[PDB]
């Protein structure tokens, strides 16, 4: 693929995503999804084989069939109020289909099934791509909608993404899976906090992009996507797995490490409200999340596995190719928490 | 009190900017002068705290606890440095690093008037801990041990955060003093049970609680010898410390909930100086000591009286040190003959004089002898107990027993008798083992000659 | 509403229905998309007719424009897909898993 | 027979049981598309029956 | 092979005494060694034990223990010239109380 | 939920309005904004360290970047928390004021008039 | 400015700079055959960049300095130690057939970086089409296992389909006999052990699947071992080829550039050649490779990056 | 000659430098709450002729 | 001593090293002017001088 055309096509992305961020009409943001899938496409299949064609099909049938059912919603709205601008979504039963379209685009459970099958069948950069700027137009909907939710469907479908993520996660050795079931577990924290604070989304929202950026960045900078291929990294570079392992544990969720500031805030909002058992519930089953980051954790820097011979020539070698952007997304992923208060900017 | 907290700070970067064979003799000569610094919080007063700011405060029941960490620190310096040589340079001061970020974070966990700050801080201790047991432990199940170590506590205290968010939207405020001052007396309902029980087994499985307690031998056997240090002689006190923090919002619901809390402990006290008897292990046997000894503080906690309070923290103090005595004692053994088998090595008073001289005072105040403050907080608690039920005698009376057979038995099992013959490789014992088990005892002894520094604000 | 508001929301979900369920080639699901595609477009006109709302009788013809590129993607998928095995089957795409 | 067996069987050993069985049981999928979206219908038409008729 | 990879064997532990019988078991560095030993010694015993056992006796009495003894002193000398009793039941004036009005 | 957003007077894409110059700016020796700085040298050392060169002295000009740079973000950072905060403490204030009925300040009674159930320890 | 995609989208294209003289040629044959001698006259008539070929210590002379490390941090396998002892029970057979393989890998890539950088053309002895030779003939001796050519064609596998064939393949026919002569000659004791059954397995090798399958990518020049000397002649028939028939001429220049993407970053070439296979052979113990790591990173130049070591003579590293 | 000791010694200043600073930081932490300074019904006070305030 | 070229030479890049040092500069500046002009009209709008 060109480099030209790339570029053309991620700008596309990025400017669907932008059209359904700053638009007031409903026909405008389903607008901006068409153009964000149809430029999406190529981008996943960037290096043609098989795995990628076949994530490709999977993704544009799941995206499809969601859009289908974002637009039967919003014309259910607009026959029973000519509205056109996207509000308190004054029918409920366009609100449910609404509700269960955006969870179907957010990968949110039981609509979850295509999230790992894209990102093991893609590369690292079109995997970032995917978990981190595909997230924020669905989201920014939600944020928009949120007055007229059903707590109770939401606050389902996030309890479910929790659990499964840490169900589905706990059985993988591929990387990009893992981070597939780790995103989706994050999906439901950030939209079980949905109909009481948006702010909390928002901060959810930032702090998880940043973990997420500084982990697939990590990966590409020591080609692995496996365990065993991660297990080799110690004998080659042994700061970026310790880098790796600090922000594993940030995103773990531990204090003082940033991965705590949002769970810890969303637990105190829904506090306020009485909410009591969902926030317990949803704490003992991040444990499970913080279990596998852990065993990836010993897989690749509390311990040292056995490596091969060839591995002597590469350490003749430099990475031509630097991220200029790695260092500071470490900081702010795992140095952040002391300044806590500064959220109050997101409102 | 950032006059102690800034030091440590400070050691940091003294640490990655030393040359690379002098990074033992800094530590260790900075981190003495800091616990010499930090003696001068023992002047306390008699009706208030020491409020430094609106966030650290120093009470009487916290100062002894940071002389005890600020004082512990130089001790595991030394013990480490020996089993430490053939490590790289960077890993040696990574090492350094993981001990100076434990000590911070004890020390501004112990001071922190907000409750939330503390439990943030209380939970930032993990992270070290988890690193140096997973990372410089010796044998393979340390991975094990390591989750075992980390869940274990994470179950117990995530349900605490959810209460302490809770209490600050129900009364405003989570600052000691104010919650103190403006306390109200807990219904009976299944919502305040459920609150009690929240801000409760965090501290239970912290001490731990008997039956909670699976993690505990796991950690501190797989564990390095500074790493089993800092789990036996202060981490355990966290539970005790937010115990009797967070007692003083639970009354009276207390007196209802605490029963089998009290009988855990005491059927625990018993089931585990049983369980020291048949241990072939040398470690597993000051853990499962270390529980027996943490249960007795439970009951202390539980029972809420003065006298009890009084025993708590002295206890709490003497166990600290003779449990990390100890833990170093058994060390020495195992790095002559790189096995912790009980029944391995025997008859080393014939070969080591002055280690058994070591290992008798180690065992004599193990075992409560008096006028040890050892003593004087079992006593307290037993007397306290006495007045909350006469039966109680019966239970605690036998731990009194129990405990000082398997003590004995150890002492009995490792330096009397006749040596192994094939052992030939028992080297003399070298300047600084002596000198770790010198630091070790003589504080004990002077903190008896002058018992109030440590019986707590209730003196 | 009237009977013709039930019908097409009945044709609608008949064809979500015969999108989600499949049964061995993938053209037969895209031909169920294209359907959804026409009853959404028949639904939103009839809403704007009845109301006389003049500025919205654009957005169908737009929304037409859009349902072309899902069903051009759809195509070029397929076009792949048939390259790799000779044949649209939909139980080919197994390669990945969960 | 209490802390080596019981105690290890009750809390750690039971949710390790637990947690391995409900990830085989979540992550065995043999990613055919028919399976899931059958799935997805039949959650749709839950969503629409529990929570949409209940407003 | 008949060997599942390639690994060092593994090293016999070195004895400190062998290089330098009087070694004080800090560093292999002789130098270094000795002045480990003497700082630790030094800061150790000297300073923080000695001076600091010190300076905790002599701390000044801000538990105000001799203070609340002479209280003492004064209330019960002037409580027995005077008759009055020693203490009272109550610590809080009843004139300052006022109870409820109707108990039935 | 949505607070703050449909406020009256809320310029959409302001970060900083004309009312905040109102309220004192925070002092160049912030301890918050230490603690950018410190970040920035955090940052500039895994910099350091990512590219394989002397942690401590590779670059300095590159450090002295970092450091100014998460600067100059956290300075107007605070200025907008602060200015957030007053914005909510100011609300909050003129909604009680003006509805007295929800807020009453009842009578104060001394603590000899209250009766508190004593529960003893035994 | 380092190549990329900036330098792609302005300017700098790869296909105006082949000039018909790109042609990578490479020379094969058997065991002791003159073809180095061939191999530098045609660089030298036809103005190419010639390739010695690729030993243990290649990557060595590449980075650095182009002084050769010591074989315990560099190779770890002996040449000579496989003349004396083939069947080695410690695997240094398939050790240094891995090793070489990887270098082979890498001089491969240094020539088509250099070739699709400048458009000289290059000239190289052996190359990773050719190696498998060798393979074939460890394995009918018995001197290695089956899962080593597994292993080794799973590498393969991985490996050479990212790259492009050589233009003419020349090779020099010798007969078994006339090379154990020569080998007799030469006065190298360790090759003296040299059976005539391994260098006929070589030739077999060679001429039933190296040749045939290589005809098919382009011709193949064949001279016997008289007809080599006349460097001249060889080059002259070299320069009347119709080279037609590959797939040299369907590179476009977006596929130029991806494979110039490729050639650098040795890291990306030389990914697939440590995958987490554990053979005994080449599976090295957690320790081993810490202490050699640890010893690598103390030599003279390379703790740091290149520019960065003040103690090989680097100066103002604090404005870097 | 005390160039090498400097470069080699110049680690153990930053212990009482960080004690030092952490005085300075305490004695300005105190000086915020002074809101009940010479104000409080136990210890109020009438001040000496001399003196400005009854602490620091 | 390098076999290479090794583009990064003895004396380093000094427009890429002038640029970030007058970036640096100009920054610092511009925040402590920045933080003058809010003072004083902070000042003016409260009524302090
Ligand atoms: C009561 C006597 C009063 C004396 C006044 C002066 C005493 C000064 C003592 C200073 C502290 C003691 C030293 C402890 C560390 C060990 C030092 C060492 O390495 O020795 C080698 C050294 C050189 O010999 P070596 O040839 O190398 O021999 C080495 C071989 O391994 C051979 O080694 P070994 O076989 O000789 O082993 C050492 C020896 C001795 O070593 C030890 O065991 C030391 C620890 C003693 C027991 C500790 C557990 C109990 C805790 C009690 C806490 C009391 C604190 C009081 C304040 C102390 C402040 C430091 O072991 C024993 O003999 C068994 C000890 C049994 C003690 C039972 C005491 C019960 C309580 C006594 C009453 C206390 C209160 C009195 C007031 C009551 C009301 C009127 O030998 C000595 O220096 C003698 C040892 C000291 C024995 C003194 C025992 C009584 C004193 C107790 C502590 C001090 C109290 C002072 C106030 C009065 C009481
Ligand atoms: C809370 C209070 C405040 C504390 C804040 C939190 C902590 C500090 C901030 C954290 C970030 C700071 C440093 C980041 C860059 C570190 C990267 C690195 O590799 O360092 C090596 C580097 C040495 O490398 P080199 O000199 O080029 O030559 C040796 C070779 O590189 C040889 O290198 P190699 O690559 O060949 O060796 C391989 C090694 C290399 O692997 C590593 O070095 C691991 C480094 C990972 C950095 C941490 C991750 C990101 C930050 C998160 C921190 C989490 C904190 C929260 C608590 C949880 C703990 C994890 O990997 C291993 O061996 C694997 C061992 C497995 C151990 C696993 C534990 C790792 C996590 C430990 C994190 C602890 C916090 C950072 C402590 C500082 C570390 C230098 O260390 C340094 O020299 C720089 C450190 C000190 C600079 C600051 C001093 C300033 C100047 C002194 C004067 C002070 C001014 C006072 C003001 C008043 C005037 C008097
Ligand atoms: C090797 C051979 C050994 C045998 C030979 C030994 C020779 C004799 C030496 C032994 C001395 C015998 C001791 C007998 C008692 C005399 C000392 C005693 O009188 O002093 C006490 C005082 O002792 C001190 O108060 C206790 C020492 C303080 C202990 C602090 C430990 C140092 C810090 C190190 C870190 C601690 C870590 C643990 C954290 C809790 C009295 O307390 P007090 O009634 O008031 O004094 C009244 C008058 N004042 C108040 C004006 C002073
Ligand atoms: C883990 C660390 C997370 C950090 C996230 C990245 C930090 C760098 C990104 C820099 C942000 C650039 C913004 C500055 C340009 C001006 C744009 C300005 O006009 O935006 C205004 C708003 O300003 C921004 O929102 C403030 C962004 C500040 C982000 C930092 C907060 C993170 C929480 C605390 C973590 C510690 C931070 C440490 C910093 C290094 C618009 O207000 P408004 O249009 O009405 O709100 C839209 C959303 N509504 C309506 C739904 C409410
Ligand atoms: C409702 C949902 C509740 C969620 C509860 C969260 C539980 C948190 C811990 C999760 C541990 C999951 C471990 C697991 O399932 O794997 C089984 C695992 C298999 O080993 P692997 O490392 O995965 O494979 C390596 C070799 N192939 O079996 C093990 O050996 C596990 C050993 C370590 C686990 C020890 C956990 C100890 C925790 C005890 C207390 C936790 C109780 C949690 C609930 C508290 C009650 C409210
Ligand atoms: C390794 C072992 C560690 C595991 C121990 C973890 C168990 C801790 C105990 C459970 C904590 C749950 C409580 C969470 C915080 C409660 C705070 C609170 O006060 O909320 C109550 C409500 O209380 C609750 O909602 C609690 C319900 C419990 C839900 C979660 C159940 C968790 C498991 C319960 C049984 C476990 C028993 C203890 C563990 C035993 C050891 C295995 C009041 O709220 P309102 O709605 O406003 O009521 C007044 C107006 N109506
Ligand atoms: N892939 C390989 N496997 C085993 N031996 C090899 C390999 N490549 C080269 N050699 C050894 O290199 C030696 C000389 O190489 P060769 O090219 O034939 O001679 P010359 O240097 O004169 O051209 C021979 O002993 C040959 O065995």
């Amino acid at each position: 693929m060109n480099p030209i055309i790339y570029t053309t096509l991620i700008m596309t992305v990025m400017s669907g995503t932008m059209l359904v961020m700053i638009s007031s009409h409903w026909l405008l943001i389903w607008i901006g999804f068409e153009m964000n899938l149809l430029a999406m496409i190529p981008v996943l299949m960037k290096n043609f084989n098989p795995r990628a064609t076949e994530a490709a099909t999977k993704y544009f049938l799941t995206q499809a069939t969601a859009s289908m059912m974002l637009m039967m919603a919003i014309i259910i709205n607009l026959l029973y109020s000519g509205q056109w601008t996207i509000t308190k979504m004054f029918n409920p039963v366009a609100m449910t289909m609404m509700t269960m379209a955006l969870a179907m685009k957010l990968g949110l459970s039981p609509f979850h099934f295509w999230v790992p099958e894209v990102t093991q069948g893609i590369s690292l950069q079109a995997g970032l791509l995917l978990l981190t700027w595909q997230k924020l137009a669905p989201l920014s909907v939600l944020c928009q909608i949120s007055q007229s939710i059903n707590p109770n469907l939401m606050l389902t479908m996030a309890m479910l993404s929790i659990l499964i993520g840490g169900w589905g996660g706990l059985n993988q050795t591929q990387l990009r899976k893992i981070m597939a079931y780790s995103s989706i577990a994050h999906m439901g924290w950030m939209t079980a906090v949905l109909p009481y604070n948006t702010t909390m989304t928002i901060l959810n929202l930032l702090i998880y992009i940043t973990m997420t950026l500084a982990m697939f960045m990590l990966l590409i900078h020591s080609s692995a996507t496996t365990t065993l291929s991660l297990s080799h990294t110690w004998n080659k570079m042994p700061v970026i797995t310790s880098l790796m392992m600090v922000t594993l544990l940030s995103m773990g969720g531990l204090p003082p490490l940033s991965g705590f500031m949002p769970k810890w805030m969303i637990i105190q909002e829904m506090t306020k409200n009485e909410s009591i058992i969902m926030p317990t519930l949803m704490a003992m089953t991040a444990l499970l999340n913080l279990y596998f980051y852990m065993r990836l954790a010993y897989s690749s820097s509390l311990t040292m596995f056995p490596s091969t011979n060839n591995m002597k020539m590469k350490w003749q070698f430099e990475h031509t190719k630097q991220m200029k952007l790695l260092p500071t997304m470490i900081v702010l992923s795992t140095l952040v928490l002391p300044m806590t208060p500064a959220l109050s900017s997101l409102n | 009190m950032l006059k102690i907290i800034i030091p440590t700070t400070m050691l940091l970067p003294m640490t990655w900017m030393s040359k690379h064979n002098m990074i033992w003799i800094n530590a260790t000569v900075h981190s003495l002068l800091i616990s010499l610094i930090s003696l001068s919080l023992l002047n306390q007063l008699g009706e208030n705290s020491l409020n430094f700011s609106l966030t650290f405060f120093s009470d009487s029941l916290s100062a002894p606890l940071l002389v005890l960490t600020t004082w512990l620190l130089p001790l595991m310096l030394m013990a480490s440095q020996s089993h430490l040589s053939k490590e790289t340079t960077t890993r040696k001061k990574l090492y350094i690093t993981m001990l100076i970020l434990l000590q911070l974070f004890l020390i501004m966990t112990f001071t922190a008037t907000e409750l939330i700050l503390f439990y943030i801080l209380f939970e930032a201790t993990l992270v070290p801990t988890l690193i140096i047991i997973t990372r410089w432990g010796n044998q393979t199940e340390r991975l094990n041990a390591g989750l075992y170590f980390l869940f274990y506590t994470l179950a117990g205290s995530l349900p605490l955060l959810v209460a302490l968010v809770y209490i600050q939207n129900t009364t405003g405020s989570l600052n000691f003093l104010i919650i103190h001052y403006w306390s109200h007396p807990l219904s009976n309902s299944w919502s305040n049970i459920f609150m009690w029980l929240a801000c409760i087994m965090a501290f239970m499985v912290k001490m731990p609680l008997y039956g909670l307690h699976l993690w505990l031998p796991k950690a501190h056997v797989e564990a390095p010898i500074a790493g089993s240090m800092v789990l036996a002689a202060v981490l355990l006190k966290l539970g005790g410390y937010g115990m009797m923090r967070i007692t003083t919002i639970l009354n009276p619901l207390t007196n209802y909930m605490a029963y089998p809390f009290l009988m855990l402990s005491m059927w625990g006290m018993i089931m585990t100086s049983s369980i020291c008897l048949r241990q072939t292990d040398l470690k597993s046997l000051i853990a499962y000591s270390s529980v027996s000894h943490m249960a007795l503080v439970i009951v202390a906690i539980m029972i809420q009286t003065p006298w009890s309070f009084m025993g708590a923290t002295a206890l709490m103090i003497a166990h600290g040190l003779t449990s990390s005595m100890l833990f170093c004692l058994a060390n020495t053994n195992y790095e002559r003959v790189h096995s912790r088998t009980m029944i391995l090595a025997r008859g080393l008073q014939t070969l080591l004089p002055l280690m058994a001289t070591w290992w008798l005072v180690a065992s004599l105040t193990n075992l409560a002898l008096p006028p040890s403050i050892n003593l004087i907080g079992e006593l307290f608690i037993i007397t306290a107990s006495f007045s909350w039920s006469n039966i109680t005698i019966i239970l605690m009376g036998m731990n009194m027993m129990i405990t000082a057979l398997y003590s004995l038995y150890m002492l009995i099992t490792t330096q009397r008798g006749k040596y192994t013959h094939h052992i030939n490789n028992i080297k003399p014992s070298f300047t600084r083992e002596n000198a770790l088990m010198a630091l070790h005892i003589l504080p004990l002894l002077l903190l008896t000659l002058n018992p109030k520094m440590i019986l707590g604000p209730l003196y | 509403m009237p009977l013709v508001y039930m019908n097409i929301i009945m044709a609608f979900a008949i064809a979500l229905a015969g999108l989600l369920m499949y049964r061995s080639h993938l053209m037969s699901s895209l031909l169920c998309l294209e359907g959804m595609m026409l009853s959404l477009f028949i639904m939103s006109t009839l809403i704007i007719l009845n109301t006389h709302f003049t500025l919205a009788n654009m957005m169908p013809i737009i929304l037409l424009v859009f349902a072309a590129c899902e069903a051009a993607l759809g195509l070029s998928l397929l076009v792949m897909v048939s390259n790799t095995y000779g044949t649209d089957y939909v139980q080919n795409l197994n390669l990945l898993q969960c | 027979l209490l802390d080596l067996i019981w105690l290890e069987t009750i809390l750690p050993k039971t949710t390790s049981f637990i947690q391995m069985k409900m990830s085989i049981m979540v992550s065995n999928q043999k990613g055919l598309i028919k399976l899931y979206f059958l799935s997805f219908l039949i959650t749709i038409m839950i969503s629409m029956t529990l929570f949409n008729y209940h407003e | 092979p008949t060997i599942r990879l390639q690994e060092d064997p593994d090293p016999e532990d070195e004895n400190l005494y062998e290089k330098n019988p009087d070694s004080h078991g800090y560093d292999k560095d002789p130098i270094v060694d000795l002045w480990n030993m003497r700082v630790v010694f030094f800061f150790g015993f000297s300073i923080v034990l000695v001076l600091g056992s010190t300076f905790v006796a002599y701390l000044p009495d801000y538990r105000m223990q001799e203070w609340a003894r002479r209280e003492a002193e004064r209330l019960v000398k002037y409580r027995e010239a005077n008759g009055l009793p020693l203490m009272e039941s109550n610590c809080f004036d009843p004139n300052k109380i006022q109870l409820p009005e109707d108990e039935d | 939920m949505t607070m703050m957003s449909g406020r009256p007077g809320r310029v959409p894409l302001q970060f900083l309005p004309n009312e905040a110059r109102s309220l004192p700016p925070p002092k160049l020796t912030d301890p918050r904004l230490v603690y950018m700085g410190f970040l920035g040298y955090c940052s500039g050392l895994i910099d350091n360290a990512i590219r394989r060169r002397p942690v401590v002295s590779a670059g300095l000009h590159r450090q002295l970047l970092y450091v100014t740079s998460f600067v100059f973000f956290g300075y107007y950072l605070l200025k907008r928390q602060d200015y957030m905060y007053a914005l909510r403490d100011h609300d909050m204030f003129a909604y009680v004021k003006s509805h007295p009925e929800d807020f009453p300040e009842k009578d104060k009674k001394t603590y000899g008039e209250i009766l508190e159930e004593f529960h003893p320890v035994r | 400015l380092q190549y990329g995609p900036l330098a792609f989208v302005l300017g700098e294209r790869t296909t105006r700079k082949l000039t018909e003289t790109s042609k990578v040629i490479t020379v094969d044959g058997n065991i002791c055959s003159g073809k180095g001698r061939l191999a530098r006259e045609i660089a030298e008539k036809l103005g190419l960049r010639h390739f010695p070929e690729a030993g243990i210590h290649y990557a060595d002379s590449t980075t650095g300095d182009g002084k050769p490390l010591d074989v315990q941090l560099s190779g770890n396998c002996s040449l000579e130690k496989f003349y004396d002892d083939p069947k080695s029970n410690d695997g240094n057979s398939y050790r240094l057939q891995s090793w070489l393989y990887a270098s082979r890998l890498l001089q491969y890539a240094d020539a088509l970086e250099h070739l699709l950088s400048t458009g000289q053309g290059v000239v190289l002895e052996r190359s990773i089409y050719s190696d498998f030779v060798f393979l074939e003939a460890m394995y009918r001796q018995g001197f290695i296992r089956k899962q080593c050519v597994e292993h080794y064609n799973e590498v393969k596998k991985v490996t050479a389909c990212e790259y492009l064939p050589p233009h003419v393949v020349v090779y020099v026919d010798v007969p078994v006999p006339e090379i154990q002569s020569r080998i007799q000659k030469k006065g190298n004791p360790h090759e003296m052990k040299i059976t005539a059954a391994y260098l006929q397995d070589i030739e077999n090798a060679y001429k039933k699947t190296f040749l045939p399958e290589m005809s098919e990518k382009c011709e193949v020049l064949q001279y016997s071992a008289r007809e080599a000397e006349d460097a001249e002649k060889v080059v002259e028939d070299i320069e009347y080829l119709k080279c037609d028939k590959g797939p040299w001429p369907d590179q476009d220049d977006r596929t130029f550039h991806r494979l110039r993407m490729l050639v650098q970053n040795k890291l990306e070439v030389l990914n697939y050649t440590t995958i987490p296979v554990y053979l005994p052979e080449i599976t090295i113990g957690a320790h081993q490779s810490d202490r050699v790591f640890q010893k690598f990173t103390e030599l003279p130049g390379r703790k740091y990056s290149p520019g960065y070591n003040e103690d090989v003579g680097d100066k103002w590293i604090w404005l870097k | 000659n005390v160039l090498q000791i400097v470069r080699d010694h110049w680690v153990h200043i930053l212990v009482p430098v960080g004690f030092v600073f952490g005085c300075y930081l305490d004695r300005r932490s105190d000086e915020k709450l002074t809101a009940f300074r010479n104000k409080s019904l136990l210890f109020k006070r009438e001040l000496r002729p001399n003196e400005e305030v009854t602490w620091k | 001593k390098f076999y290479i070229r090794e583009p990064p030479h003895g004396s380093p890049d000094w427009l890429k090293v002038g640029l970030t040092l007058g970036t640096s500069v100009f920054l610092w500046i511009y925040l402590i002017k920045q933080h003058k002009e809010d003072v004083l009209e902070y000042k003016r709008r409260n009524g302090l001088e």
